[PDB]
């Protein structure tokens, strides 16, 4: 069985810069008979199928715009990507298909470096249809920031919340290269209505203090 | 143009079965070999079997031998795969893949069908409105969920720009939620509607929410 | 060991 590896695990690269994936064989994938390398490239974009991008490890497939290439013989291949733009954020992995078992390498995810941008900041209330079910959902949204990192605190009257949240993060935008993530604070119903004032506090570079978005239950 | 369209995901017990579908079209299908491939949420792809054009050829991978049987229905244009004593880490997108002319690739895929083998069985959705009141959001809340996946689309797939819809979380419960929303400007809020367009597929769930401001 | 080939796979 060949093994695939490849080189970085991940990157993240400024707009026009040139993105450099490399892939490891385990095995010569070049075959004497024919002088062909038995190696292709595939593009995964966030929530999206694979798309063949190369085969013989430089035909391009029809469509892969001009900016990819792919190089490499024997047992070291290379995907380069030169002057990246911001569509092309996602996993690429390279695979043999010398011989069964078709062996993938383990992906490489490639994304943007780009100027600081702070979130907006959205509350929302549970519905007055959720309760009914005994329970709450209070959800905080942070828009289109960068970079990744970013802290939210929810406050109830006043006090910090802890181990009744959950979080969620977005794969990077493919037009401007932000991260949104959703935040949720679960209650039980009763709770929700002893309460008054629900504040979802965040903190983030782009942001010289925190930001807190609030509602008084009942508007 | 070549599509390829999998079918018979959702989710099953351990230790029993399960079998795929993957309707062809747009393209010679007796002449071509196809492919089984499969991706753990959140992880790489990983090859389970082909079958060639004729049918008379079969290669699996060591994971799945003498557990699954690729098969095809050439007059039909469809490929199989039964799936037998599966496990958790079965568990995971399962694409429909055609093999290149030109070389042993896989040039087109299907979407994919979510497998999922757990100890909980199908439960569909509550929705909820995110309401709102320069820029303003507004959302649905896809709640208490099994298997993955729910899509969601808004005002039927026309409203497409400052759409976001986030990786689902699993509860505490053992249930999925997900939230899904869309930025618009604050005086364009009673000057159309925006409504998400919520289906859950394992349970046969599909609803239509307008979401407006009180 | 020789590649497979792809004409065992699609003709």
């Amino acid at each position: 069985d060949i093994v695939m590896t490849q080189s970085p695990d991940s990157l993240t690269v400024s707009l026009g810069e040139r993105a450099t994936i490399s892939c490891k064989s385990s095995q010569r994938l070049l075959y004497s008979s024919n002088n062909k390398n038995y190696l292709a490239w595939y593009q995964q974009k966030p929530g999206q199928p694979p798309k063949l991008l190369m085969y013989w490890a430089s035909t391009r497939e029809s469509g892969v715009p001009d900016r990819f290439s792919g190089s490499g013989s024997g047992t070291d291949f290379s995907l380069t990507i030169s002057s990246l733009q911001a569509e092309d954020v996602a996993v690429y992995y390279c695979q043999q298909y010398y011989n069964p078992p078709w062996t993938f390498g383990q992906g490489t995810k490639v994304e943007v470096k780009r100027t600081v941008a702070a979130p907006s900041v959205f509350i929302f209330p549970p519905s007055d249809e959720q309760l009914k079910s005994g329970t709450a959902s209070v959800v905080c949204l942070l828009n289109n920031f960068y970079p990744r990192e970013a802290k939210v605190q929810w406050k109830v009257d006043n006090a910090l919340q802890s181990g009744n949240s959950q979080e969620s993060v977005t794969e990077q935008d493919s037009k401007d290269s932000t991260y949104s993530l959703s935040s949720t604070l679960t209650l039980s119903k009763a709770d929700y209505e002893k309460h008054k004032v629900y504040a979802c506090e965040v903190t983030h570079q782009g942001l010289s203090s925190p930001v807190t978005k609030s509602f008084n239950r009942g508007e | 143009e070549v599509q390829l369209v999998e079918s018979g995901g959702g989710v099953v017990q351990p230790g029993r079965s399960l079998r795929l579908s993957c309707a062809a079209s747009g393209f010679t299908f007796s002449r071509y070999g196809m492919h089984w491939v499969r991706q753990a949420p959140g992880k790489g792809l990983e090859w389970v079997a082909v079958m060639s054009y004729d049918g008379s050829t079969k290669y699996y991978a060591d994971s799945v031998k003498g557990r699954f049987a690729i098969s095809r229905d050439n007059p039909k244009n469809t490929l199989f795969l039964q799936m037998n004593s599966l496990r958790p880490d079965d568990t995971a997108v399962y694409y429909c893949a055609k093999g290149g002319a030109a070389a042993a690739v896989m040039d087109v895929w299907g979407k994919g069908t979510t497998v999922t083998v757990s100890s909980a069985s199908t439960k569909g959705p509550s929705v909820f409105p995110l309401a709102p009141s320069g820029t303003a959001a507004l959302g649905c809340l896809v709640k208490d969920y099994f298997p993955e996946p729910v899509t969601v689309s808004w005002n039927s797939g026309a409203l497409t720009s400052g759409v976001h819809t986030f990786p689902a979380v699993l509860q505490s419960s053992g249930l999925y939620s997900l939230s899904s929303v869309v930025t618009v400007p604050s005086s364009s809020l009673g000057t159309q509607t925006y409504i998400c367009n919520v289906n859950h597929k394992p349970s046969n769930t599909k609803v239509d929410k307008r979401v407006e401001p009180k | 060991p020789p590649p497979i080939d792809n004409g065992d796979i699609t003709s």
